[PDB]
């Protein structure tokens, strides 16, 4: 019967009243123009690393490779790092952790070159197989 | 700092949370297709070469091994030629199609390309070059040292 | 005697501990439409009338029927039936969508998400509103083509990856379509505060241009294109023309 | 009420609009801008609604391709009505259609243009330059062949500015009503079971058509005249039922539109013998005669052994000799949809057409403000007060016996804005709420339950496929005055079958077999009404044609000169509107007849228009 109670609207986004007070101004756009540009320079050093090897190269792919990868797996995280599905402090640990994994990446690079073979040097070893 | 959008939509995947409503199911359930099959070989790739980068750089640092004695184990292993030339084409195409694959999806971001035929073109080519390129680079050093055990001079 | 068989997803809220779980259904096709709507109907009125979906036009202008079939996002009303019966056709709802029951999808942040695009027309001097007819040209009223034929249905958002891990943030291809369609608008004065609202890494940029939108798309349609187009102005690689002036006998 | 426990909520709106079509949308855009606490409740989300599959055009005198004048298209309109319209609300719907239809362009609904930038048009079936003397008139405004679906798409988000608020999936099941006068609505809400009342001070009822009461049709699945079952529920007589609009070309097989534009940019109909029949039928007009003469043509060309196809039971709408580019640019909405559902490229052969149910005329009756009436013979019209009716749900009566095609798209417009406005001038803050009666929407919610819970031998999927097929049968193009009583006949039976109902979903969430099922009760409701209005009415006016009464029965015979006449009595003739008032329990159906407004709004702006032979 009808003797029930008052009820409220349906939940619902007013998209004017979003902009009262939706100032925030921040462009993500100049950044995504950088990685792209950055990557789009990094085609012809692909052949390059190929045909000319040595310790100078070594170090051109460690500054791009990690400055790259930085980029790369932060966005792979943001997909899978959800604060839906991890909650909201395991998503910003994952999200430090990208981080981490820039950092340790260029140092076990800069490692690898300085005190091994290198990277264009370990490629012709296995090569050489 | 999110738009209030979304604020809204995350408020939103809570009420549902709250409804106990299950989710309708995808990665399972979806046709494979070049589209999306290629993106998951492009993040498949990039991902596996970080990897392989992070453990081998850090990997090689942190144990007492180097990579010298590393490669003369597995030579020490006597492996089978077609085999061992299977692993390099493993390792280099990855190189190939993901650098390869990375100029199709710049010209996807600047509207390029993007129809259903230039789509599967791209597609194709940019799988087959790829495969074209790392067969190239292992077999063209593999041609050049059979042309030493038995050759003319 | 040609029977296909159909295996539908279920769910039952009101039930309790209640799995969704996928059904077999015979049907006739001699007895049959062509498309699978007709199958759906079919099987709703003879077989199980607790077969729960949207429906409402019959020519694929309305946008309700949008589901998974065959493992594609496409509308039920004009998918034609697989002849082959030694196949069975697969029917489950918009993938990655919280669902209400069988193949209903909640359908609301899509709406909101819409919502947020400001989908109108705005102008920066004040227009008298009965009194006369805006200018545009042609051409510029062929940018619109391509963009305002989308009926809605939200196969190319619920077939797109990215949408499906960042629904809350990632606003879609359908929404961003959308948000384009206004965008070169020529009579709409607002580029710059519409691109404004979709200026941060998750909105618009979270496009990994992974295509299926522009595949699945039943009105044979292309997001990618726009999203695409989207990305260039936000990054000041491109910028809206000016309209052309309207002429002063007009 | 018994045999289940339903949750109820109460609800406080300013004005309750009952539909989210053109129409619906555009009264919520009026009484949002002018400040009210507008509720909208729809059974699906709006752009869903039948407005967006509207492919031809939408009518205004703009005169973008040549000049014109809006007393050409009243003329046309009134003509078209075969005078059984209320030339007062037609006045008011030609005379606000140029506005009407740039505000739509200003709300940023993107027409085809033509090369000056202003808004494309083409011609449509029956209008004309100046008062049927001049040629073929170009009045049609679209975009392309989708001008539906933009102009719902247009209204819908200019909606979202309104702050307008929405109840998306809300079946509604009843009027709520107090002593003759609306104080709101009832509904199920789908998502979650809950049945809500909506206290306004007003309701618009915008609901769309019943063209489901057919077995064959172009409308959707939801045009299952549910705002018109609301009104009879409500003690409100319907007008007009018997008046359904075939339109001409609907797909063969399956019911699909092909637009009267395909007709309008030079396509044609073709019978067996090649011939483009339609010169004969109407020598001045063509295949762009009104729509009530081009689909009988069709019905004869078939019953005379002309049809096409194996059956020979349909014919040829032919495109194909026009060309590609325009075919596309016009075109491109059709030309898919041919392909889809026939198989058929149409730049290279023919589309299978055939008379197919979808408009209807009748509905709620209204003055020209769009307010709801009741009739007597002594008191007249009588407003329902707080009872609003707008679009295809309504009958004001703009196109009385026969539509005119891009009218409908407009009148939704004209209308659902004239709500908006007559209730800006009548409502005032002074005003409050009405506070519902005690028990109000008891009942309804009593049919649920006993709908919901239906025990029967007859499952409602069949009691509606007889209804349909009945109805297709008795009540077609051509009718007769004992297939039209026999028809009368079954469909009382099949209204006691109701009591014999079979449901199957138990379930209060998203339940469609439930809904459906309300859905055939509003049907029956509709269905019924429609024939037995249809099996009275001895003559023949539009698109209800009887062949044992082929004449048009006037106060006048028209076809002779006026002076040296008598008027006969009301009694005798038939230029009048059919009201149709049922009981919804019993199903009984009484009848009595309202005369037709023939005075315009205001002689001094424009001048009635007289009855004459309907030619084209
Ligand atoms: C294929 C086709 C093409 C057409 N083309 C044209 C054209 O080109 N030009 C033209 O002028 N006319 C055209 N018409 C006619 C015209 O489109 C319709 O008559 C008009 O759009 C009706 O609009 P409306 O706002 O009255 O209701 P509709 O657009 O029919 O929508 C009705 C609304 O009411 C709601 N509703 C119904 N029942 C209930 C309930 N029980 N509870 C809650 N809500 C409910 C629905 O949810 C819906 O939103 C066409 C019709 C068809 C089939
Ligand atoms: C040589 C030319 C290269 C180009 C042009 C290139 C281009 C790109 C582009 C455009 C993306 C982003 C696409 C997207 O958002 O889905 C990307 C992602 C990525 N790249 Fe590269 N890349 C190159 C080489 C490399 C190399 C050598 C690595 C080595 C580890 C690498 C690792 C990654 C990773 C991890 C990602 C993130 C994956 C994703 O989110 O999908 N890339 N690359
Ligand atoms: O769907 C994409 N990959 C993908 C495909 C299949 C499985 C997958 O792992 C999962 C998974 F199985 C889960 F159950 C998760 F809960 C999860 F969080 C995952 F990450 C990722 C994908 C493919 C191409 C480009 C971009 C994407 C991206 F990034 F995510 F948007
Ligand atoms: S784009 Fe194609 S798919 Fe995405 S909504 Fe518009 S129509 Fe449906
Ligand atoms: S499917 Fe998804 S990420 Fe971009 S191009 Fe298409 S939207
Ligand atoms: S039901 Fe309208 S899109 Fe399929």
């Amino acid at each position: 019967t009808s003797a029930a109670v008052t009820g409220a609207a349906p939940p619902q986004f007013d998209p004017i009243a979003a902009e009262k007070g939706f100032k925030p101004l921040h462009s993500h756009g100049t950044l995504f123009k950088i990685e792209r540009y950055f990557a789009a320079a990094m085609v012809p050093l692909i052949p390059a690393a190929y045909f000319i090897h040595g310790r100078e190269m070594d170090l051109c792919l460690a500054l791009a490779l990690t400055l790259h990868v930085h980029w790369g797996v932060w966005g792979v995280v943001n997909d899978y790092g959800r604060p839906f599905v991890l909650g909201d402090t395991l998503a910003a640990a994952v999200r430090v952790g990208a981080y981490i994994f820039t950092a340790c990446l260029l140092a076990g690079l800069l490692y690898f070159n300085e005190h091994d073979v290198g990277l264009t040097r370990a490629f012709e070893m296995v090569w050489e197989l | 700092e999110k738009t209030p959008i979304q604020v809204w939509g995350w408020d939103y995947l809570m009420r549902q949370r709250a409804l106990k409503r299950p989710i309708a199911p995808h990665l399972t359930i979806y046709k494979p297709q070049m589209t999306w099959m290629v993106s998951g070989l492009h993040r498949v790739t990039g991902c596996a070469m970080a990897g392989t980068l992070l453990i081998g750089g850090v990997g090689f640092s942190v144990l007492p091994l180097d990579f010298t004695t590393f490669v003369e184990f597995i030579r020490g292993l006597g492996i089978p030629w077609v085999i061992l030339d299977t692993f390099k084409f493993i390792i280099a195409f990855p190189i190939a199609f993901h650098t390869l694959n990375g100029i199709r999806f710049i010209g996807f971001d600047m509207a390029k390309g993007t129809d259903i035929p230039s789509i599967y073109r791209g597609a194709y080519l940019v799988l087959g070059l790829a495969a074209l390129i790392s067969l190239a680079v292992v077999v063209y050093p593999r041609w050049e040292r059979h042309k030493k055990a038995t050759l003319p001079t | 005697k040609r029977i296909k068989t159909f295996e539908i997803y279920r769910f039952n809220p009101e039930e309790p501990g209640a799995k969704p779980k996928l059904q077999k259904f015979d049907v006739d096709l001699d007895k049959c439409g062509t498309m699978v709507l007709d199958a759906l109907i079919k099987i709703k009125n003879e077989v199980d009338p607790t077969l729960t979906f949207r429906r409402s036009c019959r020519e694929g202008i309305c946008g309700s029927c949008a589901m998974n079939i065959a493992g594609e996002n496409t509308l039920a009303c004009i998918c034609n039936i697989d002849q082959n019966t030694s196949k069975t056709t697969k029917i489950y709802p918009l993938p990655h969508m919280f669902v209400i029951k069988d193949l209903v999808p909640d359908m609301n942040l899509f709406y909101a998400q819409y919502a947020s695009i400001q989908p109108w027309l705005q102008k920066k001097t004040k227009i008298n509103l009965g009194e006369k007819q805006q200018y545009q040209s042609i051409k510029e009223q062929e940018k619109l083509d391509g963009l305002y034929e989308c009926i809605l249905c939200a196969c190319c958002s619920a077939s797109c990856p990215s949408y499906w891990w960042n629904a809350d943030k990632y606003l879609g291809p359908a929404v961003l379509m959308q948000a384009y369609r206004w965008i070169i608008d020529s009579r709409d004065d607002s580029a710059a505060e519409r691109l404004a609202r979709m200026q941060d890494g998750f909105s618009a940029f979270k496009c990994h241009t992974i295509m299926n939108c522009t595949k699945t798309c039943p009105k044979h349609l292309n997001p990618a294109r726009a999203i695409g187009e989207i990305k260039m102005l936000l990054t000041k690689m491109k910028t809206k023309p000016a309209p052309l002036p309207t002429p002063a006998n007009f | 009420s018994n045999i289940a426990q339903y949750k109820v909520i109460d609800h406080a709106y300013d004005v309750v609009i009952i539909g989210a079509g053109g129409a619906g949308l555009r009264a919520a855009m009026g009484l949002g801008e002018a400040g009210f606490k507008t509720a909208v409740v729809t059974k699906m989300f709006p752009t869903r609604s039948h407005t967006t599959a509207a492919q031809g055009g939408i009518n205004a005198a703009l005169g973008s391709m040549n000049p014109d004048d809006w007393k050409w298209h009243f003329y046309d309109t009134v003509k078209g009505s075969d005078w059984l319209g209320d030339q007062n609300a037609m006045h008011y719907l030609t005379r606000n259609a140029v506005e009407a239809v740039t505000e739509l362009e200003n709300f940023g609904m993107p027409f085809s243009r033509t090369p000056e930038g202003k808004i494309y048009q083409r011609s449509f079936g029956g209008q004309s330059n100046n008062y049927g003397k001049g040629g073929v008139a170009k009045r049609t405004c679209c975009v392309a062949d989708r001008t539906g679906h933009s102009m719902l798409h247009t209204l819908y988000g200019n909606s979202l500015r309104c702050h307008c608020t929405f109840f998306i999936e809300y079946f509604a099941l009843d009027l709520l009503m107090d002593k003759g006068r609306c104080v709101g609505v009832i509904a199920l809400c789908l998502e979650d079971g809950t049945i809500h009342r909506f206290r306004s001070k007003r309701t618009i009822v915008a609901t769309g058509g019943y063209g489901r009461a057919y077995f064959s049709c172009t409308t959707a699945h939801m045009n299952t005249g549910d705002g018109t079952a609301l009104a009879t529920r409500a003690g409100i007589a319907l007008e007009d039922l018997e008046f359904i609009q075939f339109h001409p070309t609907g797909i063969y097989g399956v019911g699909c539109l092909i637009t009267e534009g395909s007709r309008g940019e030079g396509g044609f109909l073709v019978n067996s013998e090649g011939e483009r029949f339609m010169e004969r039928y109407a020598p001045k007009a063509k295949d762009l005669a009104s729509r009530d003469v081009v689909s009988r043509a069709e019905t004869i060309e078939i019953m005379e052994g002309r049809g096409v196809g194996p059956e020979k039971d349909h014919i040829y709408l032919q495109l194909h000799h026009l060309p590609a580019e325009q075919l596309h640019q016009r075109l491109p909405g059709i030309s898919e949809t041919a392909k889809i559902f026939a198989g058929v490229d149409v730049t290279k052969e023919p589309i299978p057409v055939i008379p197919t149910v979808h408009y209807n005329m009748g509905g709620i009756p209204t003055n020209y403000k769009a307010q709801v009436i009741k009739y007597t013979k002594e008191g007249g019209d009588k407003i329902v007060p707080g009872l609003y009716a707008c679009g295809e749900c309504a009958c004001h009566s703009v196109h009385g016996a026969n539509r005119l095609g891009a009218n409908s798209l407009l009148d939704a417009v004209v209308f659902g804005r004239a709500c908006s406005i007559n209730i800006k001038e009548e409502l005032k803050p002074d005003e409050k709420i009405p506070e519902l009666p005690e028990g109000a929407g008891e009942e309804s919610i009593a049919n649920l339950d006993a709908v919901r819970y239906a025990n029967g031998d007859v499952p409602t999927a069949e009691l509606r496929l007889t209804m349909q097929k009945t109805m297709q049968k008795h009540a077609g193009v051509f009718r007769r005055g004992d297939i039209l009583a026999e028809g009368v006949k079954k469909m009382m039976d099949l209204f006691k079958e109701l009591k014999r109902l079979k449901t199957t979903d138990r379930s209060l969430i998203w339940n469609s077999d439930l809904t459906e099922s309300l859905e055939l009760q509003n049907l029956m409701l509709n269905a019924t009404q429609t024939i037995v209005a249809a099996e009275n009415r001895k003559e023949s006016r539009g698109a209800h044609a009887r062949d044992d009464f082929p004449k048009r029965e006037d106060e006048y015979d028209y076809s002779k000169p006026i002076e040296g006449q008598t008027k006969r009595p009301f009694e005798k003739h038939w230029r009048k509107h059919t009201l149709t008032k049922q009981d919804p329990r019993t199903g009984h159906i009484t009848l009595d007849y309202r005369p037709v407004i023939d005075k315009t709004l205001d002689p001094a702006e424009v001048d009635w228009i007289p009855p004459i032979i309907r030619s084209y």
